[PDB]
């Protein structure tokens, strides 16, 4: 087959849907809650801004 | 430091082999589309998405693909001059010099002299063709019987084309056309109208020579003693085929002594016209309103846009001539015609003329849905026409499918029966190439090739000379009872032309290349 | 400068070398001898496509690079003018006179030996062919076994089907350019043109000169029977120069002024036609409309788009002169014939000019037909292959049997004589009688024969069965004795068939250092 | 054997190329079927089920592969819908002749009996389908509904139902004629309001604006079309301005206007009052002085027209394009009435042209709607209802859905081989196995088990009908009858004929080679 | 095995058995005159067509019903 | 039949191989004495042979060379059953 | 050259045991070629015995009895003769021995 891309179907695509969306949700499970832990978010400049609230982070 | 630099030397043991590869490779690629059955192939170009497009007839597959090959390069070009003259049997001469050279290349490892394969392939060919001359039947008369004939080489011409599934229509028109035709096989007396909208089965026919243009805007509908006199001069405006000449504009008044200029220059091209006391006016140019206006008042039928197929086909159907130049009169011969009616035939404006002299051209009026369908039928009566206007000079006709090729296998047989030994297995490689053509035609249809085309062996050995194959039900029966024949002028030319072809690859020894530029 | 890159090949093994560079032409066109030849595809270099056996078009056309191969490309600007038919014959003639001489190379004799020796048994073969020579035409002059010569030579090609009519046509060239008593033929006073369309049977023989141009007007007279023929480069016109006239009017004061200044011009340069006295008016340049009507009037035809050097091949056969301009019109330069028409090839709009003497002229053209373009270049060759068979007949009308009869002939000759050479040069004696057995050969090989056993049977027949020699059955007749079947090659052309071959045998064997800078 | 030539690999070539299309599509067949996602060169990412888009984003390059690509382009135009059906069955066709090729039958003994099939199976859909009338207005509004339930918009589907049934009824005569043109019923969409606010125009609507003639209201319009750029003297040769003094500088602007107004002039005398120019971006189709000059004429001055939109006027007021002024004659003119411009609130400026009186039966949908996502959902809504009537006028019958004719068709071919010879008995046998992957395809996009719900339908086609199938909302067998899931039969019957051309033509290519 | 086409012979006997008569035709393996094997005396027993149907279909349960080999 | 004919095709050329071997190894052209005696055999003429002294074709009843009719008749009934055997293998057991 | 011939009927799609069954048609037709071309001698021994070293002469063919083959030939001719038996060959004895030419060999 002659296409513009690489095709994946089956399971396959299941599997790698639900670790790149639960990967998410590990940046956002410690600070969940009052007692939530800071979280560096590293800009592409080379500053750092300290966040806890988890609206900021996502 | 022999051949270098863009240099190379085919060997005699190179040059033998790169001539039977690639002759074989192109009689492999349309040996499939041999036969009513055969296969389709896909044509695309390198590069570009919208050529696209599949087709199964064999002169259409070799004229658009790229030949390196100098040895199949003179096999290519020998299928097209078969389908100019001819048009039918560009997929027989191929695969047919394509088997004779495969069968070749097995004497070759035998240890034989090309040299003498090329003294027994002409005792061969006249032996075949002396089988042509007493299985050809011809009609002088019983023309219920020739309309029948002329029936059955007209749907084997249509065969492994778009229209073989309404051919039993068009097999109506193409014979009908030839029947009122009665004489010369010249085929500018017919035409071939496209028009958009209809089916394949919704074709008409005209036998006064319908035109597929219209004419005018306010054109006479019915005009007696139509005088024809056709001309190619520039009518519609200035500047006619005159690149890079500029009239200066300065104002408004500059336009209208362009168009002053326009209205004078043209009152005296009319003037040269009505001078040679005519009727009717055929140009190649269009005609602007405004001498359309004087050869309405004059009673003179203006009709524009002609092309090289209006001007060429209308000074015989008519008795006129080209006359480019109308700049002195009574130096030119003028056409004759009675009635001029116009027919909307497909919701456009068609020229119907009636009692011209030489009253026989007619006019096969196709219709389809698009250009690409209308463009393949134009092709698809093409072919058949010109193969039909063949049996008019030559009325004798051959029982085909396989009948007429046993039958040279059979004559080629009885002729090793009575000649020299190193001649012999030569000619009994022609007789071997001549059994495979029934073979790839049953092999593209599925049938078992080695109890149709082996039992033909048997059968025309004793007698029975009419038996061939029936693709229809997959079973050897009568030709001549079914109807199925072909005409003896195109066996004919098959024969000779896929045998010269054959002894030009055969006295081939050696290829030279110089250096590409 | 340069000594870098540069190939340099010294030693006994470039004597070698030097071998395998000829050993190769040979190899490719010991096939494609005799009438049974093999033929050899031909690529262009832009993509046509022309297949031929004949020995010049593959010397000229193989792009060799070895010098030693540059070499066998010189032999034939020189062999085409004097023999004409044995091009393939001379090429296997040197590769099997080296082929020999590679086995006595390794014997150590030095190559001044072997190429004094080559010289020394070239007499022997020359003088055999004298003793052997049947005259034809002695103290008398005959064209009847003159075409049936030359039939023979025709029809090797394709062009058989028709090779009777061709004959006689190029017996009657030579003898009206050239005569048998001078025995000057000139090559360059015959022509050969052609055009596609007809067959091989219309070619007609036009004693004069025939260009592919028509006539002014199509009303013009299509008959000159008067000797008086003006050949100019500027038509009787008003003038015009050679690439754009491009004439200023600027209103219809100056229309009307050109138009009388003109009209005077239309006058005069046509009744100047009048006053010297010619017919035809064969101009470089074409007429007007007005001047054509003038001339059908006067009754004074005229040549329109005469090109380059179609106009200096007319005034040559008729005897005329390239004349610049009208005032320069004298009655000497006007050139003569004696009958001029044009000649239309049915639905074809050529239309050539066929300019006639009716007399025995000294420039005759030939024009042949033919279904195909490649035909008539094939059909020219062919009958230029004609044209030096009877040239050698005018020469000397002694002949010699070919066919293979003279070879074998000659190299029993040359190995009798071999035993009374008592030195070094007795090997390249019978070298030489090993190699003239080669081309008799490759004759039976191309036959689809057996090579050994057709040559050692005429062995048997040209000693114990007679001295008169036999030829070998190249084209599947019933016998030998090629004599009977009218085979016979000319004695100039066998004598300088040898002479050649040991010329380039000489050159090669001598040359022992090649020296090619490259690029730096 | 030997097998030293393979020209059967090109075709195992074409078979698996072709299979890989139809098997990458197959799960998002169905309304409970699963999405697909899709990415752009750029980076865009767009959620999108429909296989008309998803073939369109496939982009293949195989020329074996692309047949699937134009077989989904003609199921649009001839019947509207069935558009990914038609791939699955395709698609399982050549599956089964790979077992086919195997076994050493020949492709072309294959296409004529695949054809037997095609002739045998458009006769086991005709009987078994409900004939119904379109003069009958209950039965085409009830029908479109319970298709456009299942659609994205169905809160709307009462609303939009009898808007294309009405639609077609001015256009198309009912029950006497068969031709029906989607082409004639154009659909005008602008922000602003809902879809409740809704107007069947008899005449033409436009989204153009009149700007700046300002006469916006005629009576007696002779509307003509005029491709030709009226607007100042442009030459495309070279060509110079000579300038003298201040006074020709005004002379020039003076020429521009003689030359627009001699070309008004010519206007004036066929009688046309409504002028239409070509949308031209390479040159200026209209200059700023031929805005006043038909101004002062009252002509109406409309340009920026789509070649599209042109095709709408032709067939409902009867003007013909001219290509310059010089062939401007009077023949070419419509017939109009009335144009206005009618800007409403939720409208927007349009043009509202009634009073046809013209050979030529052409409607316009005006609807109407607040955001951008309001409004293409309704012309989606409306062009698969559209589809449905043009359905149903080609074939008056109906038939269930679920795949229930899909079964009924693997029975009736089983039973059908049982009586045939030679080589079509096998190859309507397989016919019958490629025609159950459309039940098992909805059986696995369900939820249930593939194989034990096709297995148990089958034996309730052989002692009932064809009411037993797939029910998606209930998730189970039942009756597709009495849940009131009816599909035309132009959908499948025209989604037989189609594979079946194109599994015929696959199988007949042999050999792929390269030209230049 | 008979030196025939394989699909072509059977499709056609299995036609035959259906059409134009109901009692069932042999496949002529010997290149006999025609089908219906009862006029060429080819008669085989029923226990031993019985058990061949039975013993094949026994022994596919036996191997369905492995499913691990452990060497 | 049709089958049939291209099986007997190959039984008529295994027995022209057999005087072509021995013309091939007396040295002489084999291509040239066997395929004259196919011709020679054809039409009439059934006494011709191969000379292997003289090297061309001859008469056998003025020669003096003939065979022995029932060996003749065990090699050709051996070499086709022989022929028999191979020919119906499909698979090697070992 | 029987299976070289056969070997190319499998590539051409031939099963083999077709291929036995024109072989054993052709069997009966070659038996019968050689049944009109067998000549017998019911009379006219003394021909017949011309035959019988044409036999002889056949079988020792291409052997190193070449150079006195046309002495062996009446030795072999004398045995059989003189024998009128059956095939066996217990009858005639061979001797092995040294000295001499093959010209000198006693019957
Ligand atoms: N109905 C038929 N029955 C038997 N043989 C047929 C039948 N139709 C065609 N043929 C055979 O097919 C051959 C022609 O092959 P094919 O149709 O592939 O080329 P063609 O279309 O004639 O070539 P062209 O495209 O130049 O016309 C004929 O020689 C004829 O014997
Ligand atoms: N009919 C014939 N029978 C036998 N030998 C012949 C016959 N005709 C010509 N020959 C021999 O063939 C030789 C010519 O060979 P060939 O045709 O290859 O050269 P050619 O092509 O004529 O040369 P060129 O290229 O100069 O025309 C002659 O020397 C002649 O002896
Ligand atoms: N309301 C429904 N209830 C049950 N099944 C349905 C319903 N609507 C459609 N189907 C089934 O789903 C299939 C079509 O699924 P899908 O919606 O993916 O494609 P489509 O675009 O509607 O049609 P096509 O695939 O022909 O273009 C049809 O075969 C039909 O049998």
């Amino acid at each position: 087959l002659s296409v513009f891309g690489d095709r994946s179907t089956g399971e396959t695509i299941r599997s790698q849907n639900v670790m790149a969306a639960a990967s998410i949700a590990n940046i956002v499970k410690s600070s969940l809650g009052p007692v939530g832990l800071d979280k560096m978010l590293v800009d592409d400049i080379g500053d750092v801004t300290i966040t806890n609230d988890g609206a900021t982070i996502l | 430091n022999i051949f270098k630099a863009g240099a190379d030397e085919e060997r005699a043991e190179t040059a033998r082999l790169t001539s039977f590869i690639g002759a074989i490779a192109i009689g492999d690629l349309v040996k499939s589309t041999l036969g009513p059955k055969g296969m389709d192939k896909i044509l695309l170009s390198s590069g570009r998405d919208a050529s696209l497009m599949v087709t199964n007839d064999g002169a259409t597959i070799l004229k658009n693909i790229g030949v390196d090959n100098p040895a199949a390069k003179v096999l290519v070009d020998m299928s097209r001059v078969q389908d100019d003259e001819v048009g039918d049997g560009t997929t027989s001469v191929t695969v047919l010099a394509a088997e004779l050279l495969r069968e070749a290349e097995s004497l070759i490892a035998k240890k034989i002299h090309p040299q003498t394969i090329i003294a027994g392939w002409r005792e061969a060919t006249k032996a075949a063709r002396e089988a042509l001359l007493s299985s050809a039947v011809d009609h002088g008369s019983d023309e219920v019987k020739f309309r029948q004939d002329l029936m059955n080489i007209a749907g084997t011409t249509l065969s492994s084309k778009l229209l073989t599934h309404h051919k039993d229509h068009f097999t109506k028109l193409a014979v009908e056309a030839v029947l009122r035709l009665k004489g010369s096989g010249n085929l500018e007396a017919i035409h071939i109208i496209k028009k958009l909208g209809g089916s394949l089965a919704d074709s008409y026919l005209d036998e006064g020579f319908l035109l597929d243009k219209k004419i005018g805007v306010n054109q006479p509908k019915r005009i007696e003693n139509a005088k024809i006199l056709i001309a190619n001069t520039g009518m519609d405006t200035d500047k006619i085929k005159i690149f890079g000449s500029r009239v200066r504009v300065d104002s408004t008044a500059k336009v209208a002594e362009i168009e002053h200029a326009e209205k004078e220059k043209m009152k005296e091209k009319v003037e040269r016209i009505l001078k040679h006391g005519i009727n009717c006016f055929i140009n190649r140019q269009l005609i602007y309103n405004y001498p359309e206006q004087l050869f309405g008042a004059a009673g003179v039928m203006a009709i524009e846009h002609a092309d090289f197929a209006g001007v060429e086909r209308l000074a015989l159907v008519t008795g006129g001539e080209i006359a480019s130049t109308f700049d002195h009169p009574e130096l030119v011969k003028l056409g004759s015609c009675k009635l001029i009616e116009e027919v909307m035939i497909g919701e456009d404006k068609l020229i119907h003329f009636s009692g011209v002299a030489l009253g026989e051209a007619c006019t096969i009026v196709l219709r389809g849905a698009t250009q690409q369908i209308l463009d393949e039928a134009e092709r698809s009566l093409h072919d058949a026409l010109c193969v039909l206007a063949q049996t008019v000079k030559d009325s004798r006709t051959v029982y085909g499918g396989g009948c007429s090729e046993m039958l040279m296998a059979h004559a080629v047989t009885q002729l090793a029966n009575r000649t020299p030994g190193k001649e012999a297995v030569a000619m009994e490689s022609y007789a071997k190439a001549l059994r495979m053509l029934p073979t790839i035609i049953a092999d593209n249809a599925g049938y078992d090739s080695a109890d149709l085309v082996a039992q033909l062996r048997a059968a025309h050995s004793e007698g029975n000379t009419t038996a061939g194959l029936d693709m229809r039900e997959g079973t050897i029966g009568d030709m001549a009872i079914l109807g199925i024949t072909e005409s003896f002028q195109v066996k004919r030319q098959v024969l000779l032309s896929a045998a010269e072809a054959a002894e030009v690859i055969l006295r081939v020894d050696n290829i030279i290349k110089a250096a590409p530029r | 400068k340069d000594q870098d890159r540069k190939s340099r090949l010294m030693g006994l093994e470039a004597l070698k070398s030097h071998i395998m560079a000829a050993k190769a032409v040979a190899n490719t066109m010991r096939t494609s001898l005799g009438p049974n030849g093999l033929d050899k595809m031909m690529v262009d270099k832009d993509g046509d496509v022309t297949v031929t056996n004949d020995g010049a078009t593959i010397l000229s056309m193989m792009d060799v690079d070895h010098q030693i191969a540059k070499l066998m490309v010189e032999l034939s600007k020189s062999q085409d003018d004097e023999i004409g038919d044995g091009t393939t014959g001379v090429v296997v003639l040197a590769g099997a006179l080296l082929e020999e001489a590679e086995q006595l190379l390794d014997r150590g004799i030095h190559p001044i030996r072997i190429a004094d020796g080559y010289e020394q048994a070239a007499r022997v073969a020359i003088e055999h062919l004298d003793k052997i020579s049947d005259s034809v035409l002695v103290d008398i002059k005959d064209t009847e076994p003159l075409i049936q010569t030359a039939k023979t030579t025709l029809g090797s090609k394709v062009v058989n089907s028709c090779h009777r009519q061709m004959a006689e046509i190029a017996v009657n060239a030579v003898l009206t350019v050239a005569d048998m008593e001078r025995r000057d033929v000139d090559f360059e006073l015959i022509k050969v043109e052609g055009k596609v369309g007809g067959r091989l049977e219309d070619t007609k023989l036009i004693k004069g000169v025939i260009v592919d141009k028509d006539f002014s007007h199509p009303q013009m007279p299509k008959k000159v029977e008067d000797a008086k023929i003006a050949i100019l480069t500027c038509p009787f016109e008003p003038p015009k120069p050679k690439t754009k006239h491009k004439l200023d009017v600027t209103s219809v004061e100056d229309y009307k002024a050109l138009q009388k200044y003109e009209k005077e011009k239309f006058e005069e340069m046509i009744q100047q036609i009048k006053e010297t006295g010619a017919n035809l008016a064969i101009c470089q340049w074409g007429f007007d409309d007005e001047a054509n009507h003038l001339l059908l009037q006067n009754n004074l035809p005229a040549v329109r788009w005469v090109g380059g050097p179609e106009i200096e091949l007319i005034a040559i056969a008729t005897g005329g002169r390239i004349v610049p301009r009208f005032s320069e019109l004298t009655a000497e330069k006007l050139g003569f014939a004696g009958l001029v028409q044009e000649i239309s090839f049915g639905t074809t709009k050529d239309k050539m000019l066929v300019i006639e003497q009716c007399k025995n002229s000294r420039a005759v053209t030939i024009f042949i037909r033919g279904g195909n373009k490649m035909i008539i270049e094939e059909a020219k060759r062919s009958l230029h292959d004609a044209l030096c068979v009877i040239r050698n007949l005018i020469r000397d009308n002694r002949v010699v049997y070919g066919g293979g009869a003279a070879e074998i002939s000659c190299a029993l000759a040359v190995s009798q004589e071999a035993d009374k050479c008592p030195t070094l040069e007795q090997y390249a004696m019978r070298a030489f009688a090993d190699a003239l057995e080669v081309i008799p050969m490759a004759l039976s090989e191309n036959s689809g024969m057996n090579p050994i056993q057709t040559m050692t049977e005429v062995r048997a027949r040209q000693v114990k069965e007679m001295n008169p020699a036999l030829g070998i059955d190249c084209l599947h007749k019933g016998t030998n004795d090629m004599k009977q079947q009218h085979v016979i090659e000319t004695l100039i052309g066998k004598k300088q068939q040898i002479s050649l071959a040991t010329q380039m045998v000489r050159m090669i064997l001598k040359i022992d250092d090649i020296r090619k800078p490259g690029e730096s | 054997y030997q097998d030293r030539d393979k020209p059967a690999q090109i075709r195992f070539s074409n078979i698996s190329a072709a299979k890989a299309v139809a098997d990458a599509i197959r799960t998002s067949l169905g309304p409970k079927g699963m999405d697909k996602m899709i990415q752009d060169g750029k980076g865009d990412v767009t959620i999108t089920n429909d296989g008309a888009t998803i073939l369109k984003q496939m982009q293949v390059l195989h020329p074996a592969a692309r047949m699937l690509v134009e077989l989904s382009k003609a199921q649009d135009i001839e019947a509207g819908d069935g558009t990914t059906s038609v791939v699955i069955i395709a698609g399982s066709l050549l599956d089964s002749c790979t077992k086919l090729l195997q076994k050493g039958i020949h492709p072309t003994i294959i296409s004529e009996s695949f054809q037997k099939a095609l002739e045998k199976g458009i006769e086991i859909l005709t009987d078994m389908s409900r004939p119904v009338e379109l003069s009958d207005r209950e039965t085409l509004l009830n029908s479109a509904t319970t298709s456009l339930n299942s659609k994205v918009v169905s809160q709307y589907s009462s609303l939009l139902s009898p808007m294309s049934v009405n639609a077609v009824m001015k256009v198309i005569d009912p029950a006497t004629a068969t031709s029906v043109d989607l082409r004639d019923i154009k659909i005008v969409k602008k922000l602003g309001g809902t879809i409740d606010d809704c107007e069947l125009v008899e005449g033409l609507v436009l989204t153009q604006k009149v700007s700046n003639s300002g006469i916006t209201r005629v009576e007696k319009a002779k509307i003509g079309l005029i491709q030709f750029c009226l607007s100042a003297p442009k030459t495309d040769m070279d060509n110079q301005i000579v300038v003298s003094d201040y006074a020709q500088m005004d002379r020039v602007l003076r020429e521009e206007r003689a030359y627009i107004l001699n070309l008004v002039k010519q206007i004036k005398k066929t009688g046309c009052n409504v002028l239409l120019i070509q949308k031209s971006i390479l040159r200026d189709a209209l200059s700023d002085l031929a805005l006043h000059f038909l101004n002062k004429m009252k002509i109406m001055v409309i340009k920026d027209i789509e070649r599209e939109d042109i095709e709408f006027i032709c067939k409902t007021i009867g003007t013909k394009p001219v290509a310059h002024i010089d062939q401007f004659t009077a023949d070419m003119l419509g017939s109009a009435e009335l144009a206005e411009e009618v800007n409403l609130n939720g409208s927007g400026k349009l043009l509202k042209i009634t009073g046809c009186a013209s050979p030529g039966k052409t409607v316009t949908i005006v609807v109407r709607g607040s955001n951008k996502l309001v409004i293409e959902e309704a012309e989606r809504s409306i062009h698969d209802a559209l589809c449905v009537i043009r359905c149903l006028v080609k074939k008056r019958a109906l038939i269930a859905g679920g795949g229930a004719p899909e079964i009924e068709l693997a029975l009736r071919l089983t039973e059908y081989s049982r009586t045939l010879s030679g080589m079509e008995s096998y190859c309507v046998r397989a016919f019958a196995d490629a025609m159950e992957v459309i039940p098992s395809t909805l059986a696995e996009n369900a939820g249930l088990n593939p194989i034990s719900t096709v297995t148990e339908l089958r034996n309730r086609h052989a002692q009932g009908e064809k009411t037993a199938g797939i029910n998606v909302r209930k998730g189970g067998i039942s009756n597709i009858l009495e849940e009131l899931v009816v599909q035309p039969l132009l959908v499948s019957v025209s989604a037989l004929t189609l594979a079946t051309e194109t599994v015929r033509s696959i199988l007949k290519i042999d050999d792929v080679v390269n030209t230049r």
